[PDB]
């Protein structure tokens, strides 16, 4: 009050400018959408984020579509262990995962015995199951799919799924594939997935992306007002 | 013989069906209103210490409830006896604002409310569903200040008035001239049902049309949305009839005669007790079944 | 580098105004405090007004007050002091000084290099004793100066503040809150004193620091400088 | 592969008389020594202020020598300093990455310096001719994300990382210095000896090592805990540690002793500990947990003395003043509270 | 034969650290509980400073 002398009154209105220009940049950070890319190095996260978008450390992204402000942080080059640094990404409004389909029978070059389709399928279930990510909504993008339509001409399925009993249509395939790893969701109450075939696709990987970002603002708008 | 005066010629009744019916429902209903309203406030201003704006808009009506619920008793005491208000000259004019005010100031909210909730569904990415504890409650008190503006007028009444040897705090009486305040009576319920009804049936056509309905917990929702605007339109409905037809009464035959006047009294009267079912029944309705 | 240029002054007649303003380069204008400083001829230091960071607060002296006019042009980086109805003891140099305030900051630490307006044709008081004194360089001199109210605070600040004048210069801040030096200031200037009597010590005296040396309570506005005392070779 | 099942075997046996030693020196216990030194009584202290203005979580902070200013980072891509007697804020630093979890300051008071998952630390000059806060060094040599980073004087810095490394710093030339490479896990926090000539790491290997800052060779090593260690400071006689870990416990260690004293855990704890402290004589021990508290121990007989509970969500960081009249946490619910 | 280095970094690591001599833990928990006593009177935290010299009064 009226014990403060000059220099005090002046530092008190040196604090609040800080604090309207703090408040400000609040308030700018929080129109952006903020998303999560993951996936395994040969999936083809490549062409997604040059396909949205148009030495170490996290590499952040950041691309505009029909007014709404998008940035995409990619941790691909992150070789420590997941759990210490996880949590830093709760509160993202989804996460996209990127597997590719021709990899159904490739194995990995560290292990022999470990199938490539099923480590993507480990790193998922571990994604997914992770307590710091429950109502976190995840857009899942299937990538090779044109190496996919042509290798299964002469690969079959049973090469990754032993116990699959379909034929070499695409896109039976394409469907055990989805069921695979949409079935490795365990909450099947709180969180979606959104799963999406392309292989050269152009324009329709931004409109996907923006209708499942409106379905998951949706649903956070709905848990303010209560009637969630 | 059933004929009052008043600033103009002014047919007043006295009835004992109102005193035979009313008090009892009007007893239960302040009994579970308060009831409710009262743990509502208390879950809202101790149990939960995180408020946004629409629990600042859902705390206002909550509080106008209360202030309403707050002043039935003397409703009660003037029905038991037939029609003698002998509580004073004060209380009187002060109790008729309360009504008013509160009745206005609820429905305003319920409207507020609905606008909200259509903002948050169809319009996602909107600056409006983003906004500080600040600015809502200046809204709010904008609105409360449009409220007490309205509702002012009757604070300069002229005192109980008084029908032979009995008293009588009642404004709503068949009545011959063109006062404004039925205008608005008839008008709080006319146009907020038409925001509320546009604002759901777009509310459950955008969330039908995105294919997101096959949720399990959004049909929770839709429900809830229905049922509000349900309960409005069942709340508000029958005062709204009975006074268009008297007022269809009123210009067509003339107050030379009244006993049409009185059974019509008596319905309206009867059907005013239904208005309060909306502010003993919207405490389940908004803040008990919200999950959180 | 840091540079302050204030442009205006020249010949005015009573009763007529003039402008003048201050051009900064080199340093974040917008998140310092400015004052205007006038000096008459053969005179002391006065001051004149404040506009804080973000033209939220301003002050004038009295001798001023409801003729003059600042105020700040944030994007160009300019100050502005806009005066109506100059009278013949407007007849001054005045300076623009930044000063920023946080905690361990140091106000008042650049001073302009000012301009010239001529015209044609209850407060602390501080008080320094002496005027002139002879002085030989290699030996010690001390400098006092007395404050009317005390400059101890309830935060256990003083508010005491030593400038320079050299012949020909603009002042230079030496000593901030009694005892704490200046950053260029050679590690030969001490500060001392207690509530109401104040000194500043010199040891080893050069040529280059032969001037006039100015005490100003920063406690509360409006700013009061003493009289100063000039050291002669 | 003879040879190498010969050097295993070597090693385990040096590990075998390495244990053997210990249990020589370990006669005697502190709980034992100290059964009849009289308890501090119950310790009540209170928030006596509260910093806002940071909108996320906050991951670190840390007080000037001065025992007034302090700095604390947020995710939110801000570093304030705060004025802790008034709660006035002095700076406000936007940083290039926002995904910051370390932050110090110089013993000197002229620079702050920060880092995360960018691998990057940076360096802050505080008090310039200018009137902003401006960028004077980035130090990029570190392949994993910082995890904690403290100062020895205004020309050299020692880091941690997530690559299993710790490293020295020039600041001048932006150099490393020295390198030290023991480790198997990622090193999570650090300790700098009061004379700054030795320091301890924790890792995600449940082991901490004494490092020495002019050789840059780890003198010994420490084992006990079953899970990884997150917190790590010594004792202010120089001569101890303690480490706490994601096991509940606090364990202590002495140098000269080289092995455990005493072991702080309770059967009603069951989350993990992110930092600890000591008081200014070493009495007590404040321990942060995940369970939103933060407990105070006796650090002579392992009771737990006192609880500081004003926050809604995980303790992040703690710190004790210099002059130990202060306490300050701060949480992942955005707040900083300073006890006392 | 890549960590075979690392091997034998290890094993003179171990060779390294053996050679520190020790002392008993009776001597330094004595160290210890002297330190804590000696500077009781210059501990805020334990005992309260009256609220005159509190600067967070
Ligand atoms: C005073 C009041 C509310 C009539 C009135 N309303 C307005 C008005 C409203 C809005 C607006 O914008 C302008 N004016 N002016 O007067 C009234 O009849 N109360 C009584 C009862 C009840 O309310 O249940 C129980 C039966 C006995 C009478």
């Amino acid at each position: 009050g009226c014990t403060l002398s000059a220099e005090d009154k002046a530092a008190v209105e040196r604090s609040k400018m800080i604090d309207r220009n703090l408040r400000e940049d609040g308030e700018k950070a929080a129109r952006e959408v903020k998303l999560l890319l993951l996936g395994a190095g040969e999936s083809g996260k490549n062409t997604i984020v040059k396909q949205m978008k148009i030495t170490t450390g996290i590499v952040e992204t950041h691309f505009t579509f029909k007014d709404l402000h998008f940035k995409m942080f990619d941790v691909g080059a992150q070789r420590s262990e997941r759990k210490k640094w996880i949590h830093c990404f709760e509160g993202v409004t989804a996460i996209i995962f990127c597997v590719a389909l021709s990899d159904y029978d490739l194995v990995l070059a560290e292990d022999e015995e470990m199938n490539r389709m099923h480590a993507s399928m480990k790193l998922f279930d571990s994604i997914c199951n992770n307590k710091w990510f429950t109502d976190t909504s995840i857009i899942l993008f299937l990538n090779k799919k044109d190496l996919f339509e042509e290798k299964i001409k002469k690969s079959p399925l049973t090469i990754c799924y032993p116990e699959y009993a379909g034929s070499n249509t695409y896109e039976e395939a394409a469907a055990y594939i989805q069921c695979q790893f949409e079935d490795l969701n365990k909450r099947k109450d709180t969180k979606e997935i959104y799963t999406h075939f392309t292989c050269s696709t152009d324009t329709k990987n931004v409109q996907f992306v923006f209708d499942a970002v409106t379905d998951v603002i949706i649903k956070n708008n709905l848990k303010d007002c209560g009637l969630f | 013989h059933f004929l009052e005066i008043d600033k103009k010629n002014c047919c007043v009744f006295r009835d004992d069906f109102i005193v035979k019916v009313l008090p009892p429902v009007l007893g239960l209903e302040f009994i579970f209103g308060l009831l409710g309203n009262g743990l509502a406030l208390w879950i809202f201003c101790f149990h939960l210490k995180s408020w946004k704006s629409s629990r600042i808009f859902l705390f206002n009506l909550a509080v106008a409830d209360f202030l309403l619920i707050i002043c039935l008793p003397f409703l009660m005491d003037n029905y038991v006896r037939r029609w003698d208000w002998k509580f004073g000259d004060i209380p009187c004019r002060l109790m008729l604002f309360m009504l008013a005010m509160n009745r206005q100031g609820s429905i305003i909210f319920l409207t507020v409310v609905a606008v909200d909730r259509y903002f948050r569904v169809v319009h996602p990415h909107h600056a409006l569903n983003k906004i500080s504890n600040r600015t809502a409650a200046i809204i709010s008190c904008l609105l409360w200040g449009i409220t007490i503006g309205l509702t002012v007028h009757l604070l300069k009444k002229k005192m109980p008035i008084q029908n032979g040897g009995a008293n009588l705090c009642s404004s709503f009486s068949i009545c011959h001239t063109f006062q404004w305040h039925e205008a608005m009576f008839l008008l709080e319920f006319f146009l907020p049902l038409g925001i509320i009804l546009f604002c759901s049936a777009r509310i459950i056509w955008s969330l039908r049309q995105r294919q997101m309905d096959r949720h399990a917990k959004i049909k929770r929702a839709i429900t809830f949305i229905m049922v509000v605007a349900i309960v409005f339109v069942i709340c508000f409905l029958p005062s709204v009839v009975v006074r268009i037809r008297i007022f269809w009464l009123l210009h067509t035959s003339g107050t030379q005669n009244c006993e049409v006047y009185r059974s019509v009294d008596l319905a309206f009267f009867i059907t005013l007790s239904f208005t309060y079912m909306n502010s003993m029944l919207d405490p389940v309705v908004y803040y008990f079944s919200s999950p959180s | 580098m840091v540079q302050l240029v204030e442009s205006g002054g020249g010949l005015v007649q009573p009763g007529g105004s003039r402008k003048l303003s201050c051009s900064a380069s080199g340093f974040a204008f917008s998140s310092f405090g400015m004052h205007w400083v006038r000096q008459a001829p053969e005179k002391g230091l006065e001051w004149v007004a404040y506009i804080s960071s973000g033209s939220g607060t301003i002050y004038y002296a009295d001798t001023v007050k409801g003729r003059f006019t600042i105020s700040r042009d944030d994007p160009k980086n300019t100050l502005f002091l806009q005066m109506t109805s100059l009278r013949s003891e407007d007849t001054a140099m005045y300076y623009c000084v930044r000063s920023i305030y946080y905690y361990g900051s140091s106000p008042f630490d650049f001073w302009g290099q000012g301009t010239t307006l001529t015209v044609s044709s209850s407060d602390i008081v501080m008080t320094q004793a002496t005027s002139s004194v002879p002085v030989t360089p290699g030996e010690s001199v001390s400098i006092s100066c007395r404050s009317s109210k005390s400059l101890l605070h309830s935060n256990g600040n003083t508010y005491l503040y030593w400038f320079l004048q050299r012949p020909g210069q603009s002042p230079q801040l030496l000593i901030y809150r009694m005892s704490n030096l200046a950053s260029g200031v050679p590690d030969r200037f001490s500060g001392s004193g207690s509530g109401t009597a104040f000194t500043l010590t010199i040891s080893r005296l050069e040529a280059e620091d032969v001037g006039v040396y100015y005490c100003m309570q920063h406690l509360e506005y409006p700013l009061t400088f003493g009289a100063g005392t000039k050291l002669e070779l | 592969q003879s040879e190498l099942d010969q050097l295993r075997q070597e090693a385990e046996q040096l590990k075998n008389q390495i244990r053997d030693a210990r249990k020589a020196c370990a006669d005697a216990t502190l709980s034992q020594i100290t059964n009849n030194i009289d308890p501090v009584g119950r310790i009540q202290m209170r928030t006596r202020r509260t910093l806002r203005g940071h909108l996320a979580k906050i991951y670190a902070m840390h007080w000037g020598t001065d025992s007034r200013l302090l700095v604390s980072a947020s995710q939110d891509g801000k570093l304030i300093i705060w004025d802790s007697y008034t709660t006035n804020k002095v700076h406000a630093i936007p940083l290039r990455s926002s995904w910051v979890m370390t932050c110090a300051y110089a013993p000197s008071g002229n620079y702050v310096a920060c880092g995360g998952l960018d691998n990057i630390c940076s360096i802050y000059n505080l008090k310039t001719r200018e009137g902003n806060v401006r960028v004077s060094r980035e130090l990029a040599g570190h392949t994993g994300y910082l995890s904690c980073c403290r100062f020895l004087d205004d020309n050299q810095i020692v880091t941690s990382s997530g690559d299993t490394t710790c490293a020295l710093w020039d600041i001048e030339t932006g150099q490393q210095t020295t390198t030290f490479t023991g480790h198997t896990g990622d090193v999570m926090s650090l300790s700098l000896a009061p004379d700054t000539r030795l320091f301890v790491s924790g890792a995600c290997d449940a082991s901490a090592k004494l490092w020495d800052v002019r050789e840059g060779m780890c003198r010994q090593t420490f084992t006990g805990h079953e899970s990884d260690i997150n917190a790590i400071c010594f004792f202010p006689n120089g001569n101890a540690f303690a480490t706490g870990s994601d096991d509940a416990t606090c364990r202590l260690f002495d140098l000269r002793a080289d092995q455990e004293l005493m072991t702080y855990s309770h059967d009603n704890i069951i989350c993990g500990i992110t930092s600890v402290s000591f008081s200014k004589s070493g009495r007590l021990l404040l321990a942060g947990y995940d369970d939103f508290n933060c407990n105070v121990w006796d650090a002579l007989k392992a009771d737990r003395a006192g609880v500081l509970a004003g926050h809604d969500n995980r303790v992040s960081c703690l710190g004790v003043t210099d002059d130990g009249m202060a306490v300050a946490t701060g949480s992942w619910d955005s707040f900083l509270k300073i006890w006392n | 034969t890549a960590s075979i280095a690392q091997a034998r970094k290890l094993v003179e690591q171990l060779k390294m650290e053996a050679n520190i001599d020790r002392i008993k833990v009776s001597k330094a928990a004595a160290d210890l509980m002297a330190y804590c006593e000696a500077h009781a009177k210059e501990d805020p935290l334990l005992t309260p400073v009256p609220a005159s010299e509190n600067p967070f009064r």
